[PDB]
């Protein structure tokens, strides 16, 4: 059994540094190499570069050569990835993969097998920030079909995650909490919706319960038809 | 060191009983020979890749450890990509040979 | 260069194209929430543990990933790779999302204007909540009055609890920005079919 096991999710400010690790198991880490690839959210794979776990020789991709530093530690069978002068668009899951090349010339005929689980890295010029919960009231413009839609909009929190229940786990029906959106501002915002009976409105009471443990904030908001 | 690698070549040149084609060299210029070995060493792994085998992985691994460390560059040499493409038979044997050259040196 | 999207029915034989201008091409499979895994190497070859169903070919100036016997398990992103001998670097295809089908469905779109309360914050967020759609791929275009807008827009990649996908899109304006227009429209596009919602600072 062969494994690569990487470090944990990181959160960093612009101009800062990250050091991602990649621990090797089940083989002779040192006879081979490591290739690093990354994946911006909802986007493609880009190879960062490579390192011989044997000689420490490296090969950086033009796009990164200015800020990466790959190394390895024969003793801990660990490769390291260090990216500096972090910028916003460095927000990405970084992977490692075993690479059969211990020597640069070989590296052209390389394959990547296997791969680490990866390491999310988020570059945000912010710190911990509680949510701001605003109601998304139902209307004759958000209804209907005997069914109305309503929820809560959770703005400019940090970091992740927020958790939304409704009526304290009670109402779980056509409830849907959407995934967050990392805004240019380096703050998160999301939404929780829930399709109700157009008729229970103005009667039944719906409260979304926003839970942000990182910031110690728990918010309860009653969502009701606008007037 | 280089002699150990010959013995390991046999285990595999065996354990194999197919496969495809590897980049091999026999026009082996002494003066281009460490490059030839590197190519061989890579190719070698193409066998581990195809073979689900555990024992042959352990073997190519043992071999790489030997080879790698022995080595531990040159000019005008041929890239790996531009080498002859021979069978798992000729590759192995062609490997055996290039080890000999290293040996007499 | 590969198509971003590929569709297939179970048991179907599907094909993914990785084209361009000519050497060796490799394929990697990235199952949904996992890390990529090696599928195909040196054009044709299959590492051990990679099903018959999976096969690769190179023809003309373009290689492709022939995946047969299709299953749902095969639902993933397929990336081809190659080594730019000129750049001395590894490069990746842009990828091809591959969806293994299991029903179908349209999108339910709801446009929420900024709550009275958010305006108090001196902000205004338009929220377009897109739901109950399969397959999970939509295009979201925003309009200020009549004139299409790109600025202040943030849309999430569809996720999944009906098995039916759902995505979200927010437009960010100023309270003045909002009141400075007659109307605002959210418009989502699903499988060439387009459903548009509206709102007015009234």
């Amino acid at each position: 059994q062969v494994q690569l096991v990487q470090s944990g999710a990181e959160v960093k400010k612009p101009g800062a540094s990250v050091k991602v690790s990649c621990k090797a198991s089940g083989y002779s880490f040192s006879s081979f190499g490591i290739s690093w690839v990354r994946q911006a959210p909802g986007q493609g794979l880009e190879w960062l570069g490579w390192i011989s776990a044997f000689n420490g020789y490296t090969k950086y991709a033009q796009k990164f050569q200015d800020r990466v530093t790959m190394t390895t530690d024969t003793s801990t069978s660990t490769a390291y990835m260090e990216l500096r002068s972090l910028r916003s668009d460095d927000t990405a899951v970084y992977y490692c993969a075993r690479d059969p090349a211990a020597w640069p010339l070989q590296q052209s005929l390389a394959w990547f097998d296997p791969w680490g689980q990866g390491t999310m890295v988020t570059v945000s010029s912010a710190s911990t920030k509680g949510p701001s919960v605003f109601p998304l009231a139902p209307s004759s413009k958000s209804t209907s079909g005997g069914t109305a839609a309503l929820g809560c909009l959770v703005k400019d929190y940090f970091p992740e995650p927020v958790t939304v229940s409704w009526n304290s786990g009670a109402l779980t029906s056509g409830v849907h909490t959407f995934p967050a959106v990392l805004q240019s501002s380096g703050l998160y915002s999301l939404s929780s919706v829930v399709t109700v009976p157009s008729s229970s409105l103005g009667t039944q009471t719906y409260i979304c319960n926003v839970n942000h443990k990182p910031s110690n904030t728990k918010v309860d908001k009653r969502v009701e038809p606008k007037s | 060191n280089w002699v150990n690698v010959i013995s390991d070549l046999k285990k595999i040149e065996d354990l194999i009983q197919i496969d495809a084609t590897l980049y091999t060299e026999s026009d082996v210029h002494p003066s281009c020979k460490v490059t030839a070995m590197k190519c061989f060493l890579l190719e070698l792994q193409v066998i581990s890749l195809e073979s689900g085998d555990a024992s042959i992985h352990d073997t190519v691994e043992n071999l790489i450890i030997l080879a790698n460390n022995s080595l531990s560059t040159e000019s005008g040499c041929k890239e790996c990509e531009e080498l002859e493409e021979k069978n798992i038979k000729e590759f192995l044997q062609s490997f055996v040979h290039i080890v000999q050259m290293f040996i007499n040196t | 260069t590969q198509p971003p999207s590929a569709s297939g029915t179970p048991g179907q034989r599907v094909t993914i194209s990785c084209s361009g201008s000519t050497n060796y091409v490799y394929w990697y499979q990235q199952l949904p929430g996992t890390a990529p895994k090696l599928l195909i190497y040196r054009d044709r070859r299959r590492p051990s543990g990679v099903p018959d169903r999976f096969s690769g070919s190179k023809s003309g100036t373009s290689a492709s990933l022939a995946i047969s016997g299709l299953r749902s398990e095969d639902e993933a992103d397929y990336y081809c790779a190659w080594y730019d001998r000129e750049l001395s670097e590894w490069v990746f295809g842009g990828g091809t999302k591959l969806t293994v089908l299991q029903p179908k469905a349209a999108p339910s779109v709801t446009l929420f204007p900024p709550s009275s309360e958010e305006l108090q914050a001196n902000k205004a967020t338009l929220v377009c909540l897109i739901s109950d759609f399969y397959p999970g791929a939509v295009t979201v275009a925003w309009k200020a009055d009549s004139s299409p807008v790109k600025a202040g827009v943030e849309t999430t990649t569809p996720s999944k609890s009906n098995n039916k996908y759902a995505a979200s899109s927010y437009l960010s304006l100023t309270p003045e920005q909002w009141k400075s227009h007659r109307s605002y429209s959210c418009q989502v596009t699903h499988e060439g079919s387009t459903v548009e919602k509206t709102v007015a600072p009234t």
